[PDB]
DNA sequence: TTTT
């Protein structure tokens, strides 16, 4: 079950980085940190690590876009091993919560995205079928999922020449959440024509399994294209896995409704005892309806709130998560650990706050808190070997690593950027001329401001002057941010102005200067981490530069600038010694009418009506 | 997988030309994609 | 930006 890594070849200090990481695992180190400067080919080093050490491995990312971005990259890297994608199947999700300040109730609202649910089944099922598995996951991997042991157990195993009656197979299929559907054959479904059962495994939406009977004997098991009926391959064994990650059998369920009534009675005593009358009226009203529905249907909305009860498991119990579907001997790679670790930690506490106000006000039983992500202590318990990837490791990462593993040599020898510090007086003006110059070399600019105020003004200033610019409002969704970045790349804007440039996908090779206003102001935005990552955006260009405007040099500035300067020096040492040349890898009435024609254009692109999209483009 | 890999790749590239506003190229791809489905 |  080896990993088969598939166009590059370790360049720069990649070999050395890989060497240390692997050795580090071999030495059985629990925490290592790959201190990779931006643009150094971090995901490729990780890839090499994975191949040499040969464990199933979990890759955690802070946002879904990056996650998707790595997934793509790893499917290309290991075309022959199971790369999987474990994220939230919610395409929209407005949680249930209560606001006491206004006595109003947010109903849970949610649309499940079929493609993702499939990719999550693809993921958990893969961990049971083979060892050559990479999963790219969000913090979804610390949220809850049925017992891996109950799931591994509820697998229907078919093999040719097996004895088994067709209808018996059907029973088993229903007990694990499959749905007989003859007219609309989709994943999660099976269909029957005489001696042929066709199951559409929940983890596929393209291929299915055809089980041809003769009496009570499986004759052959085929893989077929579901739409067509075209045969892809015979199998002598097939594992069909549950079509859902949390199935309660009727027997478990009866006892649960019991336990929920007992909990409920206990809780009512305590509220009535404390004169929380309104809250008990509601707790009981709600819990009782939920219960009726569970006797009638073995289903109610918000059923997940009762999850711990459906496991028959004792209070305070750690959820089962993806972490649990892995072998004991597994590896975790934490991309952007400075952001991702905080995020992994903040999940339990953000979750428990929301539910406690719901429970205090009687919308949910206390047992509802047992439906939670993991505490970080619990996460920690699944740490066999863990590699942290960051140009700016966080405190957790530093504290637990013995020696960093640095990776600073970019593939095309692209250098860390030159930094100018200049004073706060003349700021806007000095900057203005640095932008004009840049517009003249068909190059782009990022400027970071501390505030909404300064960002807004300077943007209006730029526009007033006939410069093309966009203000990245913190309220901008990444989907939108990407339209804007692209536009910057293409030249529809020449400058971007914002507060946080460390927002996703801001790494663009056409950017030749990064201006940092109010650099000496420390805080979050001018910490060593921020400064560095911000400096980071100027290193995708053979000419990259950074101007920090500041009246003094702060501890943050010092460490930031110093590190940039050490790196650039080694990257030049190397470049020289290796003969490499740094190459770049690569008006109110009109405002409203353009916004509406851009929508109608984006719309026609999606419909693939590319001729209409172009009429609209040439309009704009 | 090999035929669908090509299709999935033509697909990506076609969304990509749309996003560059290279709609000309996007149509060309579209029309090509249609023929292979057929 | 992320989750139920
Ligand atoms: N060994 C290599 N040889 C050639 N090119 C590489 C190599 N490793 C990475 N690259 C490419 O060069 C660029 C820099 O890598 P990137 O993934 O941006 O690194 P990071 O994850 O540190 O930002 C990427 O587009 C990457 O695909
Ligand atoms: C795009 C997706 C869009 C919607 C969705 O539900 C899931 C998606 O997954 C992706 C995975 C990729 O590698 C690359 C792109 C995507």
């Amino acid at each position: 079950d080896r990993f088969e890594l598939v166009k590059y070849q370790p360049q720069g200090d990649q070999p050395k980085a890989i060497e240390k990481l692997v050795k580090g695992i071999q030495e059985g180190k629990k925490h290592q940190t790959l201190l990779g400067a931006t643009g150094t080919g971090k995901t490729f080093t990780v890839s090499n690590l994975i191949k040499e050490v040969n464990k199933p491995t979990l890759v955690i990312a802070h946002n879904k876009t990056l996650a998707g971005q790595l997934y793509s990259e790893f499917k290309e890297f290991f075309p022959n091993n199971a790369v999987e994608y474990f994220v939230s199947y919610y395409d929209y999700y407005q949680p249930e919560a209560y606001v006491p300040q206004t006595d109003t109730f947010i109903e849970k609202d949610a649309s499940i995205n079929d493609e993702i649910d499939k990719l999550r089944h693809s993921a958990t099922s893969a961990l049971f079928e083979r060892r050559d598995v990479i999963i790219i996951a969000s913090v979804s991997c610390i949220y809850g999922l049925g017992s891996p042991e109950e799931y591994r157990e509820m697998v229907v195993s078919l093999r040719t020449e097996m004895e088994i009656e067709r209808n018996e197979l059907l029973r088993k299929l229903v007990d694990i959440q499959y749905a007989r559907n003859d007219i609309d054959f989709q994943r999660g479904t099976f269909r029957v024509r005489g001696d042929v059962v066709e199951i559409f495994p929940a983890s596929r939406d393209e291929h299915c399994v055809r089980v041809e009977f003769f009496g009570d004997e499986i004759e052959r098991i085929r893989e077929v294209d579901a739409l067509t009926g075209e045969i892809l391959g015979d199998r002598d064994h097939v594992a069909i896995f549950p079509a859902s990650h949390f199935v309660t059998r009727a027997e478990k369920m009866e006892k649960a409704i019991q336990n929920i009534e007992k909990e409920l009675e206990e809780q009512l005593k305590v509220m009535h005892e404390n004169g929380k009358l309104l809250e008990a009226q509601r707790l009981e009203q709600r819990t009782r309806y939920d219960l009726e529905m569970m006797r009638e249907m073995g289903f109610c909305s918000g059923i997940e709130n009762y999850s711990r009860h459906l496991t028959l498991r004792p209070p305070g119990s750690t959820p089962y998560t993806l972490l649990d579907y892995f072998p004991d001997d597994f590896m975790i790679v934490v991309d952007e650990s400075h952001v991702t670790i905080p995020q992994v930690r903040g999940m339990f506490n953000g979750d428990q706050a929301r539910k406690q106000v719901l429970v205090d006000h009687g919308f949910r039983l206390p047992s509802a808190l047992d439906n939670r992500p993991l505490r970080f202590e619990e996460f920690e318990k699944h740490m066999h070997n863990i590699v942290y990837v960051s140009a700016t490791p966080g405190p957790y990462e530093i504290e637990h690593t013995d020696e960093m593993v640095e990776q600073i040599i970019r593939p095309t020898g692209l250098l860390d950027p030159l930094i100018d510090v200049r004073p706060i007086e003349g700021q806007i003006d000095d900057l203005i001329g640095e932008i004009q110059a840049r517009i003249e070399r068909n190059e782009r600019v990022l400027v970071t401001t501390l505030t909404k105020k300064m960002s807004e003004d300077l943007t209006d200033y730029l526009k007033e002057i006939g410069i093309k610019v966009n203000y990245l409002h913190s309220e901008i969704k990444t989907l939108e941010r990407i339209e804007i970045i692209r536009d910057l790349r293409l030249g529809k804007y020449d400058v971007l102005v914002g507060i946080n440039l460390l927002r996703e996908g801001l790494d663009i090779p056409e950017v030749s200067l990064v201006a940092i206003l109010d650099a000496d102001k420390e805080g979050f935005l001018r910490s060593e981490r921020s400064l560095i990552q911000t400096i980071g955006r100027a290193a995708r260009n053979a000419e990259g530069r950074v101007i920090m405007y500041a009246d003094k040099i702060t501890k943050s500035m010092e460490i930031a600038i110093n590190e940039t300067k050490r790196r650039r020096e080694q990257q030049e040492r190397f470049n020289e010694e290796h003969g490499i040349t740094p190459k770049t890898i690569n008006k109110k009435e009109r405002q409203k009418v353009v916004e509406q024609m851009e929508h109608e254009m984006k719309e026609a692109a999606k419909a693939l009506d590319f001729e209409r999209a172009a009429e609209l483009r040439d309009l704009l | 997988k090999e035929r669908q890999k090509v299709v999935e790749q033509m697909e990506h590239e076609m969304k990509e030309a749309a996003k560059a506003l290279d709609f000309e190229r996007a149509a060309e791809l579209r029309d090509l994609l249609l023929e292979l489905k057929a």
